[PDB]
């Protein structure tokens, strides 16, 4: 819904007199885009939902074995054929067993047999791919207005307030225009058809959970197989076991559930929602253009309060370098600026901080209006300062950090961002430019090749193969190869510490 | 882990000896079919790495059995 | 019981200046022994069967979660507890989830999160132990005397003939002295207490099949455990799965059965049969002396069979070199020695072949009586002639085969033998001599430094290092690191190749 | 073959991320601690197999890493 | 609430035309501000309150045990698990022990136990948190007005005649403007969020004491602890001691009371008081800023005395380089000025020293008016001359020192200021100067590697250290490194010998 | 583990001022004082061990303050 209480949440600030941007909007994550002398906005994607899923394969983990049968056949007899080769959903396995005058036999040696046994699966876990005519991303679209803590996270309220919106982006309507009430309008270009590759996945339901396999995975799985909706059950061996060749009766036994070797097995899947055939997916990317030319700021005209302001609570720091406040008119001047400001000191009163909640003013015209109001203070000391003269108030705020430690948090989360999407990141932030194109390209090439070579790996297997790279780097005669060897290496180490495992 | 072969003198069969050989090929052989390119990966690095033909093809064998099996 | 129609199955010779032959009795394998002027025995142990299992760990692999909870605790405070965490029988865990205005918190951050579950168990996998003393081997000595092809493999009738006999080897009567009557008495000292080293076996009961496992293998089983007659469950966290962090209501839920993935697990073990808390195990191998002083040839003073005799049907091989043919005596003689040698020619008529059955003879007076015959040819084109003058019956009979082949199956059998028994195989058909303890005491050494070095390997590691240690030690200056080399790598293929995979 | 880790882009947890850092580490670590005696093989196999420092750590790792994994 | 009789005391002469001075207000400290033509003001702050304090984990120092059971178990068996293992009020242990066949058992060997004993915790240290927005200081601000010796101190006479004030300065009101009878107005913009790091410290209370500890020394204590709502107890072992292993009841009995081990581990801890969920300490610093634009003198439209004085008693030095004398008025001229100079000699009557107490006058209009006047007399030998003619009084006064090691004694305490606070230090009499910006600046970057490299050392261990590094830098042949190990060892020998110990 | 010096810039006493500097050196002082025949030991190792009279003086008393203070 909104961005305030997410632990992921980063600041976008377009450049003075553009008019869009374009975004990947992640899931779980939450993008806040500020424009100078247009309102704060947050966009992000709530979750993607596919329905009408079409089956593609079902495994089987939990198999029954009845009907046993065996046809026994003398040394000298050839193989032994047994009539349930004719009947499907009967597994049938040759064997030898040593025969003699004491079996019923006539020679000596290792008598041919054939035992079948019928197959039947009683729990599957079925797999079902994604129609990318049938997904959609639930989108939300916050501008920062008028807001108490209580309704701040309200979607009624703000939907009310026509401050707020969820709406669905589908292949088909891959544009939607959010009519807000005085803010203008937002619209969002989004791509819905290129953010998650349904190509590569399955939805996979084993017993009461769902997950997202990966598609070359979940054909790989060495189970009884069944295609969709057909009850042809093939590689039934594996969860078949053939006891001792006995020569009159061979005991056949099916194997244990194997649905909990299956919740081991998918470890790194993506579990998912599951029900009346539709899935959907709180994970996930969505590259977005969010054109702001209707995006208009709301209150520029009224006039500045006159009456005094009073802080309800502390202050809080979001824990991304703002600091959320909530004030508390005490007049009833009705629509009002709100006189706020971040400052250094109370004798220069110079604003040192900017605001987020831009333009802010009491909207109700009630005596006692509560105003939720964040800031982005600098670093170190600074006061918040609402109103001027006799009716001011002060609150001092510390802001713990850095601005180096803020660019090294930054390079961090970029190359986060880069390895969490790919090529797709270049599109975060970007307002075109002949840079973002031409590095956009080159990490498509390199991450094809980086994904040829070393895709199938875990974080172990990554570090590994980085530290032994960086090794033979240190070590290498000629420069270039040295240069290649240590960027491989350190990717690699990248990759495998970046999972934090 | 998986149990291996017992050390109780059995003539007879043991509760999988249909797979006892395929058990511990599986895993690899399917890990090497959907990634083929670290093949050249492994063998460029046991080129480059040993100083005698032994060395390396000791050095691809192990770095394509140890790949697959992450550990 | 005896060695007819079984495909392991060995000849030991009996030296002339030895009263008795020491053996190993392997499980599902069969030794005949052949010494000269007396009753031919086939010595053969049935099974080992402990009673009193005494239960040592029990592995749950089928749990169920309910009764879940949820605390929540502000963050930039103390970790988050439950109160159900005073309660057993409940499994919980940390984790931080987000936390701000909108989750009724005062600060933003990571809160700390405290989620608890009732866990139980369904279904188990106890894991019994052997006790020394509650240890029997079924020991089964059969002297090959006058014997139909119905009555061969008939228990009742060979004991009702003092022919045959099953009888219990316990460590506290390790040896037993059957009474043949007629074939005197064989004595047999076996170490019931060093055969099956029980002390490195778990019997291992998964659902309604029972297995024998290793205990180093069954105590790193990463499963829910509780020791023996308690009810109380640790490592308990394997079986459950915390979803995914959240502020009011974590969800819980246990993983699928993990039966399946013993059974996967459970690759080379041992099945048994348990029933009445007893275990019943038709493997491994059981170190025997067999006191042959005492045993008397039967039927010495008996005259040879005036009247006629006639094949029953064609004389089938057995595989192992030996001819076995049932005759049909028609005369009323009494008891009557059968006069039936093996000639290499028709016109030569003088014995070229050994008889396994030593001095047959009919046991019954009335007419029509059967008798089974086990020979043993010579290699190449011989006859088997019954009888002599005008009632002279023969039977051409070829043995495919040499000394030379012969002699490399004997050297293969052996050397697989030895990979099976270790420094025990020394001791198969020994009689004492100081070549054999010299080999055995080496043969203890080597063994104990190539266990402890290459311990723990499948046949694919084996195979693999094997080739190498030939690599190197074919690559190798020294002379004598390269014989140590090739000798190790020789072994390690040896051992890689006899499991057939 | 376990799934491994999704390329769907989650800021969330995976199904079992919990285990991530044991899942693959589990099974060679009980397996050198049952066999400490293939240590000293591998070690010493290692130091024959190569001629540099480098090379004779590299094979040592290879050798230690591949026994346990026997695939 | 003024500087009058305190060890600690600074003098601050502020520049004419700047209206502020940035101060670090220590706890028991105080600084005096003298203008050039503004009354004199006493500034300090009293203490540091925090209510509402948030408990983070409570210590136990005292457990009981009782309930003792032992479950005995036989060799290899496996280790016992008792009945008791169940988490509440319950630790156990695992034992060996040795049986045999006299202690009930079957087999001989180190049998395994496993005995519980029920904890109970007696008495606990409560470790509880500050929140930032509940901490309020306590300043007081003094202003050299017409004062006797009784009345300097009582802060009751000096608020009837508007002279001082003590006030709070809360973050959410930093800045408070003390209003004076006629010597006008002072404000304080101080950074109560950022003047003592409550983040680093918990408030703990052992028995009835209270300390203020940091937080890593309070989280690493090995003592059972539980979480704030009334939490179940971890780490348990260490106050229960398992005697000795025995087969039917192993003795289990509880430490003696460990608050004794607590006080003496709280050395260098800081008491404070605690009463009310409020924790208020007078140690600690507070950086504010005086602003003194609207700070007038009272009492210069007034004339001078007429009549004689006559001296109380005998001036007294204050240690700090001021003389504080007392004077009695004879006369009754009402609000009238006080003729008194320091100066050199009897005949040249030229003021040499400044006034602390600038313009003193006698306030009331009654017969016999005493009056305190604070002086700084000139080092060396000056008179107190008050009037002039006949009603002339002198007084001879001798003020050891010079102004060299006036100037040694500034840069000690200089020193000792910047060891104490650290950057907080640059900020102490600071106008707003651009050496002062970068000496912080400097000091920030210097002082974080200086933490990072020599945190938590002892006093012994820095100067060992310090020695060390001095004797490399001597022995250095690079003269870079010799200098930086020099700096640093003086520095370190400096922060040795600075804690007097 | 004892707390140490506190960093809230205090101008009074602390918990135990009066043991600030004793505190660290009763154990040492008295264990010194119980076997002085270590005092031999860990002069002729410095001495063994260091090759200028820097390093000597330096190892005798690194060992020397070691020693008590078993950690
Ligand atoms: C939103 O606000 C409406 C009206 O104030 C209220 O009825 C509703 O419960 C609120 N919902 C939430 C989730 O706070
Ligand atoms: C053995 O022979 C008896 C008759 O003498 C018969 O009743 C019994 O069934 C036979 N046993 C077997 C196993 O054939
Ligand atoms: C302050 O003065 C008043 C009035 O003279 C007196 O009652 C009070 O006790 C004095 N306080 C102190 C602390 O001396």
């Amino acid at each position: 819904f909104n961005c305030l209480g997410m632990s992921n949440r980063d600041f976008l600030e377009g450049v003075s007199g553009a008019t869009w941007v374009d975004l990947v909007l992640e899931g779980d994550s939450c993008v806040t885009i500020m424009s100078k002398d247009k309102p704060t906005i947050d966009v992000r994607m709530m979750n993607m939902e596919a329905a009408n899923l079409a089956e593609v394969r079902s495994y089987c983990y939990l198999a029954t074995v009845s009907e046993l049968s065996t046809k026994a056949a003398c040394p000298t007899m050839g193989e032994a054929h047994n009539d349930k080769r004719a009947d499907p959903s009967f597994v049938c396995k040759q064997g030898v067993v040593d025969r003699g005058w004491g079996n019923g036999c006539g020679l000596f040696g290792k008598g041919s047999i054939d035992t079948c046994a019928k197959f039947a699966c009683s729990t599957k876990a079925t797999g079902r791919t994604i129609l990318k005519e049938n997904i959609k991303y639930e989108v939300a679209i916050f501008v920062h207005g008028p807001t108490t803590v209580e309704s701040h996270g309200n979607y009624s309220t703000q939907t009310g307030a026509a401050q707020a919106g969820r709406f669905s982006i589908t292949p088909a309507a891959p544009s939607y225009t959010l009519k807000l009430g005085e803010y203008g309008e937002v619209t969002v270009d989004c791509e819905p058809r290129s953010g998650i590759d349904t190509s590569a996945y399955y939805v996979m339901t084993v017993g009461t959970k769902t997950f997202l396999v990966h598609r070359e995975w979940f054909m790989d799985l060495n189970l009884p197989w069944s295609s969709a909706e057909s009850n042809v059950w093939r590689n039934r061996e594996t969860l078949m076991e053939f006891e001792e060749p006995h020569a009159t009766k061979q005991s056949v036994i099916a194997l244990g559930s194997q649905e909990g070797a299956l919740h081991q097995a998918l470890a790194g899947a993506i579990p998912v929602e599951f029900s009346s055939n539709t899935v959907k997916l709180t994970s996930g990317h969505l590259k977005c253009r969010v054109k702001m030319e209707k995006l208009q700021l709301k209150g520029t005209t009224y006039g500045v309060c006159s009456k005094a302001f009073r802080f309800l609570g502390t202050p809080a720091d979001t824990g991304h370098g703002t600091v959320v406040l909530e004030l508390q008119y005490t007049g009833t001047d009705g629509p009002c600026k709100i006189p706020i400001s971040s400052v250094a000191s109370l004798n220069d009163l110079t604003p040192v901080g900017r605001l987020v909640t831009v333009n802010p003013f009491v909207s109700v015209s009630t005596a006692n209006a509560k105003v939720l109001i964040e800031l982005e203070p600098p670093f170190g000391d600074s006061y918040i300062v609402v109103g001027r003269g006799e009716q001011q108030i002060n609150h001092h705020w510390h802001k713990s950090g850095s601005s180096i430690g803020k660019a090294f948090t930054a390079t961090l989360k970029g190359a986060q961002r880069l390895a969490a999407l790919g090529d797709t990141a270049w599109d975060f932030g970007s307002v075109g430019g002949v840079f973002t194109s031409v590095g956009k390209a080159v990490h498509q090439v390199f991450g094809g090749a980086f994904r040829s070579l070393f895709g199938g790996m875990s974080w172990i297997t990554q570090g590994l193969l980085g530290a032994l790279l960086l090794w033979m780097g240190i070590n290498a005669r000629d420069r270039s190869i040295a240069f290649t060897f240590l960027a491989v290496g350190g990717v690699l180490l990248f990759l495998s510490v970046n999972v934090h495992a | 882990q998986t149990h291996g072969e017992s050390t109780l003198s059995n003539k007879k069969g043991a509760w999988m000896d249909s797979t006892k050989a395929t058990r511990y090929l599986v895993k690899t052989e399917s890990w090497i079919l959907r990634n083929p390119g670290y093949a050249l990966v492994a063998a460029v690095i046991g080129w480059m790495l040993g100083s005698n033909t032994m060395q390396r093809v000791v050095f691809t064998v192990l770095l394509l059995l140890v790949a697959p099996a992450y550990s």
